[PDB]
Parts: structure tokens; sequence; C-alpha cells
């Protein structure tokens, strides 16, 4: 049990020492990527029928 | 006791960076609103439940696997069947299409991932390789390239295999329950994997070590995919809940659920810009959520049985949904 | 003189008999139309296009074509004479005979294909495929259009006081005898015998299988009163289908033979509205067929 | 991956000949087959086509009804029955393997052919010149023309560039005006506009000499040009 | 037809593929899939072995050469299990010297041994004939132990031969520790069957059981010897209760409402020899019948198991089998074929809106 507990402790240790960011920056990056490629999103912005490969 | 402390410090540090929520910062954007998609093509020919499909990287070809014991490669533009691959094991749960298009993968209850070469000089599709070494069924598989493939099994372990030698290059142990889904980062230097322990994990392909672990679902995580930038990923569980996890924030950001949705998600996928998350459900529907607000719910209601698989092209120009009524529909 | 069809003379109760007949036939038309259209909708949706799906949709098509002639009959009965013209006199009875022949032949084909598919699934072997179904439907409609040919060439409007009646003029008595006998024997007796044999064979196979399992021990200590209901239910259903076919298709055959006898020996007299009421009972077939063949 | 023709030879005026092709090492029942002529002092010429599954058959308007293509999949043997052989029928006849799905490279593998010596709405493909003097190590470019535009409204352009080296059967270089066949060095490329096509070779090596052919597949018949001889 | 030549050829190929798929998928409906279920040590691997012997090609001598190593792992595993159960039931050895022999067996690498020579043979023999070890075998009731232990330790001398080759019975009574779904097809009177055996898969059943929605029938193997063993090697749990729980879980699945259930009650002979020592009344209070009778026990177990069926819309074919001796498994196979034909009958009658 000592070896099994030791391995679990190390995994918890390595995940804790991470330079995380705030959720606000993550959400901002999400909406920035979304608004950056909004015109090139065919399902979000229906392409004209002449330029549609699926009619 | 030290393990509890490490879990304690992580949780308190976890709550620190959750100063706001994705919902609060998205109250100043215009919704897309209703999105009316149409079955431009209905791909017919599968005779049993369809369990997985994968788009080609040309955004036109499409492989799909059924319990009829067969993969079918479709030309989605003309509803033409390009290839038909009979499987050795008919209990197939997953399939993959290589980025270069030369290869296809499949696997299932036989615990073996079979790779098939598509560009042969003999004119047929041969079994290039049979990767064996998992002690449970294979739930997903994804080509990194023509040479390496990651397979997730019910072993509670994933495995990165070098195909040309057939041996597990690396193994990813650490899950408690059966691993059910798998998604590769755009650069394929990472992958993300959810299992029947309600937790997903972000795994490093190169170093082979589990970087991150995401908790928050209440049942099996049986659908997972990346936001197109590779910094976020959306899970689908049996809770009738999808959820957005950002790797940098190390948290959960927004939930995708409704009061009238009681059945679990079978598949998730994003739109080319990540503004739409399509989610296949067990109520025979396929919802389309505004991934930034969680309140769009366009419906691709054309299937009469459980929607088991769906996917969006690499130009976001369409979306294929295969379901348990053996039909693939291409919505645009 | 010559036996009138759908043309009667109403006396002190002209507004009573005509009204009640119109009400009865409108009820039959409504129930048949709604039942057959909903049956067609629910059968065309199925992705397991077995023999039953295609043959019952043929059945519902036949029923709709059969009831498509209700309003004309209402017009003839209400106006007490024929005014619809030679085209209607040549089309109405041909369409009714066509649809009745198709409906009976389709009941026979449904029973036969049910039994044959049961036998082939018991043997686990190949059977009649899609081509067989297409050939069967084509042959049914072709035979029902050929055997009904006289009833478009031998219906004429005759001034028989002299009033216009859409009656039937057989050129020769032997031809009338032969057509009536052949129609009856190959559109009521062969299909009926097929239905009886097919459904009794189904029941025999089921009972044989139940015996072959009950010789093991008993299936259970209690399930012998959980299987015996299924034998009773199957017997009830198959016997109901047989007797329903015979009871709701026998009066029209009897009246056809009565019209033959009257047009053979003028001694016998047949009531004027007896034919019409037997025709209404036959029209009830187009309503009760989707009931029996889509019970659930 | 091997096609062997048989049955060619000297025939009496008139007469008939059955030419066979044995396929070995591939799925010949999943491949369409072509018969392609070549005169002893002229370019290639398409004879016929049979489909994957024997569904459809195509002849040229100089042999139609006088020929017959057929196949036998269990023994993987293709047949051309040939009747009433006039003088214009003395040519080498090659059997070409050709598959058609999305992405296939038709005409990729040719047989070795067999000699047979006998004792206007079609698209017109036209070579620029019969030969091009060159120097080893240089960059070379030949051109070819078509009466119509081979750009079908589906986005494809069904031009094909073939190489026939001296003493060898042809060999697909370019399929559909731009795409390099498997095994062809990357030194080759093909480009142009509708009704104007150019084949370019960079770093011209030895054994790259021969005759280069510009065929079209937009419709049947398939029309060749004379083909430029790079010497 | 605006299609070009190449797209017309592509359409041709797609139609060819359509025809091939239709052919293969109508072959895939003449073959009836029987999902073989049950608990561990209930007798379903021996069941598939038996029908392979009487409907497949049987086991050739090369297969026996492959099986011999598994046989030796079985002999070592059974001996080690008895040895461990000796030290957990608090029973001492009548002979002290054999205790050392027992130690010689405790450190054996079961998964690695491929040779079976002295002193291991002599140590096993001297352990088995100990009065204490015989008492432990008699009292094997309270711990896990393969039923084929008597059979192997009373032919030790035969299996210790340098030229030993497993026989058909040895092939029957040996575990093949393979993981993964195993499909095995059959020809029963020109009807293609396929027993799908799972349970070698240690993963969660709920995640792959819907894959068997399209099974003709479920062959559930219950072992009639599961009573009179509340194993003390772990928490006190009866094995009959585990079998009943699994039966309820299987017959409440919505996937299996279209599929009949064939219940096979197995290990009947071992019930016959257990009745002469142990009676049902000690473990099942609802039972009320003769003490030294076997048919009463059999019918009590069947009545107890068939009444777990929640509804009257599912009939449970049942059989009393002994999946070790042939000419009884032939009767079981005939019963399976008959029950499957009856299931097909009832499904067709329900589809035709008759049953
Ligand atoms: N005496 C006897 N032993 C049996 C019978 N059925 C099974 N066994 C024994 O029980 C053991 C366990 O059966 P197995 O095949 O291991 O069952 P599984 O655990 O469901 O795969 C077999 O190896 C046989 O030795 C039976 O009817 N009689
Ligand atoms: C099988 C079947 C099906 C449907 C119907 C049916 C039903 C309603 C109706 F109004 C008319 C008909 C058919 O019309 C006839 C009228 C007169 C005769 C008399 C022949 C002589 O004896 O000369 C024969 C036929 C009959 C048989």
């Amino acid at each position: 049990s000592i070896a099994q507990a030791r391995k679990l402790v190390e995994q918890l240790k390595m995940e804790a020492n991470i330079d995380r960011i705030k959720v606000s920056k993550a959400a901002a990056d999400l909406m920035a990527y979304c608004e950056a490629h909004a015109k090139e999103d065919p399902l979000l912005t229906p392409v004209p029928a002449s330029e549609n490969p699926f009619r | 006791q030290e393990a509890e402390q490490l879990k304690n410090q992580i949780r308190d540090a976890r709550k620190a960076c959750a100063d706001a929520t994705l919902s609060q910062i998205t109250n100043n954007i215009d919704p897309v609103g209703r999105i009316q998609m149409r079955t431009r093509r209905t791909l017919r020919g599968h005779l049993a439940k369809i369990y997985a499909m994968h788009w080609g990287t040309d955004s036109r070809l499409l492989v799909s696997a059924s319990q009829d014991g067969k993969l079918i490669i479709w030309d989605s533009y003309t509803t033409n069947k390009v290839h038909a691959i009979p499987l050795r094991s008919s209990w197939v749960m997953t399939c993959a299409y290589a980025p270069s298009g030369n290869y296809v993968a499949c696997g299932g209850l036989d615990n073996i991932c079979s790779i098939y070469n598509l560009k042969t000089r003999e004119g047929n599709v041969r079994v290039s390789r049979e990767l064996a070494g998992h002690t449970g069924y294979l739930s997903c598989c994804r080509f990194l390239d023509d040479n390496q493939i990651v397979t997730s099994s019910g072993d509670t372990t994933c495995a990165l295999w070098d195909i040309e030698t057939g041996q597990q290059t690396t193994t990813f142990t650490g899950h408690t329950g059966d691993v059910m889904s798998l998604s590769l980062a755009p650069d394929t230097r990472l992958f993300v994997s959810g299992a029947c322990d309600a937790s997903a994990k972000l795994w490093d392909v190169r170093e082979g070590m589990c970087r991150q672990t995401f908790t928050g679902h209440e049942s099996d995580i049986n659908a997972i995919c990346f936001f197109p930038n590779g910094n976020a990923f959306a899970t689908g569980s049996d809770d009738a809940t999808c959820r957005l996890f950002d790797l940098r924030a190390d948290q959960e950001l927004m939930t995708y659920s409704h009061d009238n949705i009681i059945c679990g998600i079978t598949s998730v996928s994003f739109s080319k810009s990540g503004r739409l998350l399509l989610a296949g459900y067990d109520d025979f529907n396929c919802n389309v959520w505004d991934a930034l607000k969680a309140d769009r719910a366009g419906v691709l209601a054309g299937h009469d049985n459980r929607v088991s698989c769906l996917g969006v092209t690499d130009d976001g120009m369409a979306v294929a949904t295969g379901s348990w009524d053996s039909f693939l529909k291409i919505w645009n | 003189t010559r036996f009138p069809f759908f043309s009667d003379v109403k006396g002190d109760h002209r507004l009573v008999l005509a009204a009640v007949e119109t009400t009865v036939l409108v009820l039959i038309f409504a129930v048949s139309l709604l039942g057959n259209v909903c049956a067609l909708v629910l059968v065309a949706r199925r992705r397991r296009r077995g023999a039953t799906a295609c043959l019952v949709l043929n059945l519902f098509c036949a029923d709709l074509l059969f009831i498509s002639a209700i309003p004309l009959v209402l017009a003839v009965r209400w106006t007490e004479a024929w005014l619809l013209g030679p085209v209607a006199c040549h089309l109405l009875f041909y369409v009714m005979t066509l649809s009745g022949s198709v409906t009976i032949l389709t009941l026979a084909a449904v029973s036969l294909e049910r039994m044959v598919c049961i036998v082939h699934l018991q043997r686990g072997v190949r059977g009649p495929g899609r081509r067989a179904r297409a050939v069967l439907l084509a042959l049914i409609w072709g035979y029902s259009a050929v055997a009904a040919l006289p009833l478009c060439v031998f219906f004429r409007v005759v001034p028989q006081q002299e009033i216009s009646i859409c009656t039937l003029i057989w050129p020769t008595i032997p031809g009338e005898i032969s057509w009536d006998v052949s129609f009856v024997t190959l559109n009521f007796l062969v299909p009926g015998l097929v239905i009886v044999i097919s459904y009794s064979k189904i029941l025999q196979i089921t009972k044989a299988s139940r015996k072959r399992l009950t010789v093991s021990l008993a299936y259970s200590e209690s399930h012998q009163i959980r299987v015996s209901q299924q034998d009773f239910r199957l017997f009830r259903t198959l016997f109901l289908l047989m007797v329903s076919f015979f009871i709701m298709w026998s009066p029209i055959i009897i009246t056809i033979l009565l019209i033959l006898i009257q047009n053979f020996k003028q001694d016998l007299v047949i009531w004027p509205s007896l034919f019409f009421w037997v025709v209404a009972f036959t029209f009830a077939n187009s309503a009760l067929n989707p009931i029996l063949y889509n019970m659930t | 991956v091997q096609l062997v023709e048989s049955g060619g030879g000297l025939v009496q005026p008139g007469g008939s000949r059955k030419l066979s092709c044995s396929a070995s090492g591939f799925a010949f029942s999943s491949f369409g087959m072509h018969w392609v002529r070549q005169a002893p002092e002229k370019g290639l010429e398409w004879v016929a086509y049979i489909s994957s599954g024997s569904g459809t058959i195509y002849y040229a308007d100089t042999v139609k009804g006088r020929f017959t293509i057929s196949r036998d999949d269990p023994k993987n043997t293709l047949f051309l029955q040939m009747t009433s052989l006039r003088s214009e029928d003395t040519a080498m006849y090659y059997c070409v393997r050709s598959i058609y799905y999305y992405g296939s490279s038709p005409f990729d593998f040719w047989g070795q052919g067999t000699t047979l010596t006998v004792s206007s709405a079609d698209i017109v493909m036209t070579q620029a010149t019969s030969s091009v003097p060159v120097t080893p190590g240089e960059s070379v470019s030949i051109s070819c023309r078509s009466s119509k535009s081979l750009l079908h409204s589906n986005g494809n352009t069904y031009l094909y560039w073939f190489l026939q080296r001296p003493g060898q059967s042809p060999q697909l270089l370019i399929y559909r005006m731009s795409n390099l066949a498997s095994g062809v060095p990357d030194r080759f490329s093909g480009s142009g506009s509708g009704t104007a096509f150019t084949l370019t070779i960079s770093r011209l090596e030895a054994e790259d000499v021969g005759v280069y052919y510009c065929m079209q597949h937009l419709e049947y018949p398939l029309t060749f040009g004379a083909g430029t001889k790079l010497e | 037809c605006t299609l070009s030549a190449e797209d017309k050829a592509a359409v041709e190929r797609s139609k060819m593929i359509d025809r091939n798929l239709r052919e293969d998928g109508e072959k895939a409906r003449r073959e009836l899939k029987l999902l073989l279920l049950g608990t561990g040590e209930s007798g379903k691997s021996t069941f598939i072995k038996q029908m392979r012997i009487i409907h497949g090609s049987g086991y050739s001598d090369e297969d026996k050469r492959g099986f011999t190593k598994l046989v030796y792992q079985n002999i070592f595993t059974a001996m080690q299990a008895m040895i461990r159960a000796m030290d957990t039931l608090k029973i001492p050895y009548k002979y002290e010297h054999n205790k050392a022999h027992a130690q010689l067996v405790r450190e054996v690498d079961v998964e690695k041994v491929s040779a079976f020579e002295n002193p291991y043979v002599d140590a096993i023999k001297s352990l088995w004939n100990d009065p204490g070890i015989q008492e432990c075998y008699d009292r094997r009731r309270e711990y896990q132990l393969s039923d084929s232990t008597k059979y192997y330790l009373n032919d030790l001398d035969r299996v210790a031969d340098p030229a030993y080759l497993p026989t058909q019975q040895d092939v029957l009574r040996v575990r093949v520790p393979t993981t993964g779904i195993i499909e095995y097809p059959f020809d029963l009177q020109s009807v293609i069957f396929r027993m799908v055996d799972v349970g070698g898969q240690r993963s969660e059943r709920r995640k792959w059981i819907h894959c068997f929605e399209n099974v003709t029938s479920i062959m559930f193997l219950v072992a009639l010897s599961e009573y009179d063993q509340v194993l003390v090697e772990s928490d006190n749990e009866n094995r009959m209760e585990e079998s009943k729980a699994l039966f309820r879980t299987i017959i409440t699945y919505p996937w299996f409402q279209n599929s009949s259930v064939i219940l096979f009650l197995n290990k009947k002979d071992l019930l016959e020899e257990k009745i002469m020592y142990s009676h049902l009344v000690d473990y099942f209070p609802e039972y009320d019948g003769p003490q030294r009778d076997a048919q009463a026990a059999r019918e009590f177990i069947l009545k107890m198991f068939v009444d777990l069926n929640p509804d009257s819309d599912k009939i449970i074919y049942s059989h009393f089998t002994c999946a070790t001796d042939t000419e009884n498994i032939r009767a079981a196979a005939a019963f399976v074929f008959a029950a499957v034909k009856d299931t097909i009958l009832q499904l067709n009658l329900k589809e035709y809106n008759l049953v």
C-alpha cells in the first residue's frame, strides 16, 4: 500500500505546482477566437448557395 | 494523509482563479439565435447501428462504422460510397480516418485496434496492422499521423502505439473506470480523455505523463472534443450535461444542459470557429448550442433512434450525424 | 326486366331511407378514409420493409380506391335514377370490382407471405425477396384489372315508366355464367382457402414448437399459465381473421350469385335495396381491414 | 500489381483475334479496364472500356460493333474480341488498369501491350510539336491544346499526361491536369488553362527521354495528341 | 445527366458497394446471436467447449499441447487455494513435514510456471493425502475453489508424466484466461448460430451491453451448486444470491425485451452429492421439502429463479444441464435450438400483430 500511496501522492504533487491563470482570461480568449473566425464559420454564417458544396 | 492535503490545496487553489464565470463575461455578445440546418445528403447503406464516424481532412470524405461489421467511406458531396471494409470483429465501437487519408482505424469489443491501408497498389483495403495489448474494449482511437495512433480502452488506460512496429510506445494509466472518449489537440502534442469515473484527464503525448485532471460530471464521460484553439474542450456525460473545461484556467467554465433533457450525450463536436457546439443525445435529437452562451439549442431532428456519432468538417462547412437508425445525415 | 343496380324507387319514406343510407355510407367513407390513410402513413415510415409492410400498404391503397366510389353511389341513391352518364356507368362498377379483387387478393397474399416468412425464419434460409413482392403486386393488379374487364364494357345506361338506369348487359348467358363462376372461385374461394391454410399452418407450427419445448420439463412451475394465454391469443387472432374475411366478403358473393340466378331464372325476386345494403356491408371491409391488420 | 497481355500477332486480311490480359497481384474485379492502341509511327489511340462490374462498355467510332470487350473476374482475365481487321488495325494494343472513386488515379498501371499486324464532335487534343531538342540537367516544357475545355463544372479537369520511354509501355505521370501519379519523381508538373496545357520537367535527368502524351477523359472517346518526343 | 465520365464510374462503384452491403447484411440476419451470460464459475466456458466438441471441429492435439500449460497453472492454483484456505480456516496439518512442502507451494509463481516436475509433484501429492488437507477439501464450502480439483489431484500421477497430453475431459475442466468478447458460430440443422460469450471482460457491463440489443436470445447459466457456499475468504455473501441479482439485472434490461431467456441450471450432479450432506433449508428459509432429495432442490431453485421475472410479457425457457458430460449437453443444444425457433415464431407473430 505504501508504493500505491506514494505514486498517488506524486501525481497530486505535480498537478498542484502549475502556473494557472484566471477564468476571465480563458473566457476572453474563447470569445476572441470565436469573433476572430466568425465570418469563416459556414454553419454559424450560412454560405451563399452558389459557394455551398452541399447545395 | 498527504494525498488528502494535496487534494485540499488543489481545491482551494482551484477556487482562487474562479473570480468570474464564462456566463458573466458573455452577457455583452449577440446570440446567433435559431440555426436552421437541412439534410443536404442522407447517406444510406448501413444496415445496423452506427457507432462512430470520422470526417476526412479534405472535408469531403467520411468513414463510418456499424455493428453490421463494416466500415464505409463516403464521398459526402455526391453520396457515393468510396470504400467498404468488412471487419473481422463486428462489435466495433470506434473508427478513425488518418489525417493524410491513407489509413483508417477501428476497434471494439475484441480489444484490438485494426488499421487499414487505403492507398494500396492492389486496389483493395488491407489490414495494415492489428494493435493488441489492451485488456478491455476500445472506445476511441485517433491518428496522430500515419505512424502513431492513440487508443483508449476500458482498461482504465490509454496507449500511444507506434504502428509500423505494432508496440505501445507509451502507456497512460491513471483512470479508475473505463475510458470512453478521446480528442487530439490541433497540434497533436496533447490529448484529452474522459472515463467512467466522471473525470477527464489532459495527457501529454510526448512525455507520457498525465498533466491535468478535470472533475465535475456526475456520471460517465462518454463524449469529449477540443475547442479549435486547443485551449478548451467540451465533455458530454450521462447526466444530460455537456461541460466546457479550459486547460489554462484548470476549471469548468460553462454547462450545456436543460430541464427537459434527461438523457445522456453520445457525441460532442465544435464548429470551425468554436461558436457552435453540436451535441448528440439519446432522445434521438442532436442539439446545437451557442458554445459561448449555452442557450441556443438548434435541433437537427431527423433521426428516429439514438444519435451515436457526429462531426464537423475541417472547414466547418457541414456536419454529419450518424445514429442508431443506421442513417448518416449531412446538415448544412 | 333487367336488374337495376343502385337504382330504386322510394315511396312514402323517400326522405327516410335515402337519408339513412346516405348517413351510413358517409360514416363508412369517413372511417375507411381515415383508417387507411393513417395506416399508410404508419406503414410507409417503417425502415424494415418486410412483406407485411408492402402488402398491407397495397391493401390500404385498394381500400381507398374501393371507397373512392361512395359519393357517386350516394348521388345515384338520392336522385333515384342514373344521371351521371356513360363514363361514370363504365367506371364506377369497374373500379369497385377492381378494388374488391385487389383487397381480397392482398389479404390472401399477406397471409401467404406471413406463413412463408415464418417458415423460412424457422429454417433460416432464403425466401421471396423484393422482386417477388413487386411481381406479386403487379400480378394482383393486372389480374384484378383483367378479370374486371366485363364490368366496364357491359355496363350501359338503359331506359327501363322509362327511367335511366346503369345496368349490366351480358351479351350471352354462358359468358355470364363462366365469368361469375370463375370470379367467385378465383377471387373468393382460392384466396379464402389460402388464408385458412396459411393461418392454420402458422398455428400448427406454434403449437408444435410449444410442445417441443414443454417436453423438456415444463418451461417452469408456473409459466404454463403464462404461455397458455399466448396460444389462446394467437388462436383468437387467427380465427378472427379467417371468420372476418369470410363473414365480410361472403354476402357480396351470395348476392352476385343471386343476381346471376335472377338473370338466369326470372322466377326468383331479389329485393331492390338488398343489393345496396350488401354493398354497404362490403364497403365496411375497407374500414375494418386496417383495424385487423394494424391491431397495435 | 501486374498485367500481361497475350494474343497479338500477324493476322490475315479480315479475320479475327482475341486478345487477353491476365491480372496478377491486385483486385482486378474492382478495376475498370481500357484497351488503348498505338500505331507504329503515330501516337496512342483509345480502343475500349469495360467497367468495375461489367455494367458499361465503350468503344471508339472506328471500332464500335466490330469489337467486343469483356472480362472474367474469377480468373482475372480481360478480353478484346476483334473482327474484320482492315489495314488501319495494325498497332500495339495495351490494357490499362483504371479505378474510379474519389481520389483514384486512373490509367496508373498499364500492361505491356501486344503487337497486332494486319496484312468530329470528339474533343481534339493537339500536340505543339513532334520533338524538342534539350540538354541533360535543363528544365523542359511541352504544350498541348484541346478543342473544348476539359474543366468539367464539377471542378475537375480530365487531362492526362503520360510518358512512353523508348521500348517501354506508357506510364501515367499526371492525372487530371495537375496530380502526380505514384512512383513519378516530383520533378514533373502540369498546369495551364482550359484549352491550353503545359507539362514541365525540372532537373531533366536521363531516361526521362521518350514521348509525352496528352489525353483527355472528359467524355468518351478518349483522345490523344501526337505527343512530343523529348530526345 | 450532367455527370462526367469519371463521376459516372464512381456512381457505378457506389452502386456495386450498395449491392455487396445488401448481400452481406442479409447474410447477417440468418445467423442468430445467443448472448451467453451468467456468473463466474457457473459453467459457460465449458458450455462453449462442449458445443465446440459436438458442433465445431473439436480440439486437435496441437490445441491440447497449448492447453497443457493452462492445465498445470490450474493444478497449481487449486493446490495453492486449498493451502491458503488451510491457514484461514484455522486448521493445522496432521503431518508437520508436509507443512514444509506446503511452503514450497506457497512461493510458486503460478502465472510463470510451465514445467511440472519434482519435488513439486511429490510435495503436492504429500499435501493432498494429508488428513487435514482432505478435511479442507471436504469443507471447501467456505472458499473459492475450482470444482475440478478432485479430478486433477486424483490423476496427478497421470498429469505428472513427462509425456502427458491433456484429454478431452482435461480440456473441458481448464480455464483459458482470455479477455475480450468471444464469438463462436454453429450449424444447427442448416441454421447458423453464434454464441457470444462475455465475462472475460472485466469492464463495466452497462457500457457495452446495448451492443447486444440485436441478440435472438440470452443463455443464462446458473450453477445449482452455488447454494451452501457463503464464502468466508471475503465478506459473507451467498453465491445463489449473486446469480439471482445478475439474472434480475439481465432480465430488466430494455435491450433484451426483444430477446428470450433460456435459463440453464448447471452442476446438478454436484447438487446431488451435496444433498447427501447439506440441505437447502439451512440457507433458504422459504424452501420446504424433503431433505435428502435432489429433484425437490432442483425445482425449488428453478421456481425461485423464474419468479424474478417482473412481468408476464417474457417467458423463460429452463433446463437442468450438467455442462461437463456429453450426451447431456447435446440435449441442452437441442433445447437451445428449439427455444430459439420458438422465440423467432413469437417475434414474427408479434410483428404480424397476431400473438
Ligand atoms: N461436476 C461438474 N463440474 C462442472 C459442471 N459445470 C461446470 N463445472 C466445473 O466448473 C468449472 C467452472 O466452469 P467455467 O467453465 O470455469 O465457467 P465460467 O466461469 O462461467 O467461464 C469448470 O471448469 C468445470 O470443471 C457440471 O455440470 N458438473
Ligand atoms: C370480390 C368482389 C369485390 C367487390 C364487389 C362489389 C362491391 C360493391 C359494389 F357496388 C359492386 C361490386 C361488383 O359489381 C357487380 C355487380 C353485379 C354483378 C352481377 C353479375 C351477373 O350475375 O351477371 C357482379 C359484380 C364484388 C365482388
